[PDB]
DNA sequence: GGATTACACCCAAGACACCAGGCACGAGACAGAAAAAAACAACGAAAACGGCCACCACCCAAACACACCAAACACAAGAGCTAATTGAC
DNA sequence: GTCTGGCCATCTTTGTGTTTGGTGTGTTTGGGTGGTGGCCGTTTTCGTTGTTTTTTTCTGTCTCGTGCCTGGTGTCTTGGGTGTAATCC
């Protein structure tokens, strides 16, 4: 039932769900893989944040419809894996 | 017009980027048109699925 | 300074052409922004290849009336067709 | 710095998503899954970067190497 | 002893944790709840 | 080797296009880029079917799973 | 003497989702004799595709011109993040 | 007490507009060729016909697999209960 109120409230805000400082530094430890002494602008994050987050939305929808299509309600890795596989990703 | 729409059905007099989200995701032709991309602060829409509803 | 264009007044003329009572937001005057630009492209990109493809030098109005058809689905590439033919028709019948 | 990313947001997340119930695996995945994509996407922009010659990764990097996976976005200057 | 195991195939449909123990010839398999669901395994009888 | 036979998909293609336009006239290396084409779309599209199949424990590909298959690559 | 009484807090239970085993009825695979039409080859006719040569309107290019478009920031104010709850049920 | 709404007491910087002014589009005319049009060629696409035989098909039969129903687990939360606890006649 909690689940749901939550559900119903999050289709409804568009607030980035992320914690700010540690997607920024998720991102920069990251970076520092490919180049030392890379200077990121704010608003390069902030594109980052939303884009990873309606591509995990999305595969988060396609992963409830194939846990419902298995006749689940619990998404398992395996859902995920198969998701991906379809898509086309892995 | 679709998003004005959609703005008034809000009761806002000024359109958002969720009203602009949601009259593209609303608009079978549009959200054919707009299929890739994706708005920041757009949203999602509200859907439920039949199974997971409770009983 | 840095005089970079944009199609913020356009899209806002526009609005208060179909919507008087209804103002935009910055961030959606962005978003419109952007979109106009991606389209813009997407159009130009398959006018060009048409061209190419046709052994053409020049970008007509039978291009871009053609891409639109290619782009946009049924009722709304008729409608986009049927805006810029009047237009055209307008915009020749005078000088 | 992977870790920052919580079971809860990742609940969050799924809720927006529309999914009631939840495994223990699923957060790993999603990290996983998560890291995947950061990694090209933040490489094809480091790429743009440093073909213009910058030391700061700007929006337009990130707008473009969007724009190259087909994941456009509308609203950070495109 | 190895204690707080589970078996699988399980002997009974509820899922027990049980102790292992290693014998002379073999491992015992022995679960606190019953005496009568032992697992007895003979070191000859294991290939891996 | 193709599948499907040469003059029904040929007959099939014309009947389709008889829509669009009056009276066209079809290559040869038209109709065969088409045949590869679309076999190699259903296949593809069996793949993913089976692995839906497959998901749901079973073995029997049903028109649900097509539907899923469908839905999840994004077409209409 | 001994009973009526005050008080933390534990155990039975309900509602929610799942893995595994079992049972059954049907729908699908396999085989076989039959009807079907794809395919192979041949020849005929001709719509239309690829090429060529001409000729002109169309678009690029200068040069000078003025009005529509840009940012600053003045001036006016959208309605979020906050907390309680009109209105049917 | 559930749930979507129409609003509030306070936060925040946004949103519509006037303004200065300059640059970028608009008018004018000149040139050169790209693109239409016409006329001719000849390949290639449609069209049909006959004969063969592989493929499709209709059907039957049996079994294996899908789908429904069950026991038992873990898990969060609500509820009835009781013993600890104790003071008054």
């Amino acid at each position: 039932t909690v689940a749901l109120r939550e559900i119903r409230r999050y289709q409804k805000s568009t607030e980035l769900l992320i914690r700010k400082l540690p997607f920024q530094r998720l991102v920069r430890e990251i970076a520092q893989d490919f180049k030392t002494d890379l200077r990121f602008q704010s608003a390069a994050i902030g594109a980052l944040q939303e884009a990873s987050e309606a591509y995990l939305v999305g595969l988060f929808e396609d992963t409830n419809l194939c846990a419902i299509h298995a006749k689940r309600v619990t998404i398992m890795p395996k859902d995920i894996q198969l998701a991906r596989r379809i898509r086309g990703e892995r | 017009e679709l998003a004005g729409n959609a703005a008034r059905d809000n009761k806002k007099t000024r359109i958002i980027p969720r009203h602009l989200q949601l009259a593209i995701r609303n608009d079978e032709e549009l959200n054919k048109l707009l299929g890739r991309v994706t708005i920041a602060q757009g949203g999602v829409l509200p859907n439920i699925q039949a199974v997971l509803l409770p009983k | 300074r840095s005089r970079k264009e944009s199609y913020s007044i356009y899209v806002y003329k526009v609005l208060k052409q179909v919507h008087p009572d209804t103002g935009i937001s910055s961030k959606a005057m962005g978003i419109m922004n952007s979109f106009v630009n991606d389209i813009f492209e997407r159009i130009a990109g398959e006018a060009s290849r048409l061209a190419h493809y046709n052994k053409r030098s020049t970008i007509t109005s039978r291009e871009i009336q053609t891409a639109v058809r290619l782009l946009l689905p049924g009722e709304l590439a008729k409608h986009a067709v049927s805006e810029g033919t009047k237009a055209v028709t307008k915009y020749t019948s005078a000088k | 710095n992977i870790q920052g990313i919580t079971k809860p947001a990742i609940r969050r997340l799924a809720r927006r998503g529309g999914v009631k119930r939840i495994s223990g695996l699923i957060y790993e995945e999603t990290r996983g899954v998560l890291k995947v994509f950061l990694e090209n996407v933040i490489r094809d922009a480091v790429t743009y970067t440093e073909h213009a010659k910058r030391k700061t990764v700007t929006a337009m990097d990130v707008v473009y190497a969007l724009k190259r996976q087909g994941r456009t976005l509308y609203g950070f200057g495109g | 002893k190895l204690e707080n195991v589970f078996v699988r195939p399980a002997p009974d449909s509820k899922r027990v944790t049980g102790t292992l123990f290693i014998h002379q010839n073999g491992i015992r398999y022995q679960s606190p709840v019953r005496s009568d669901h032992r697992v007895d395994i003979l070191f000859s009888n294991i290939k891996h």
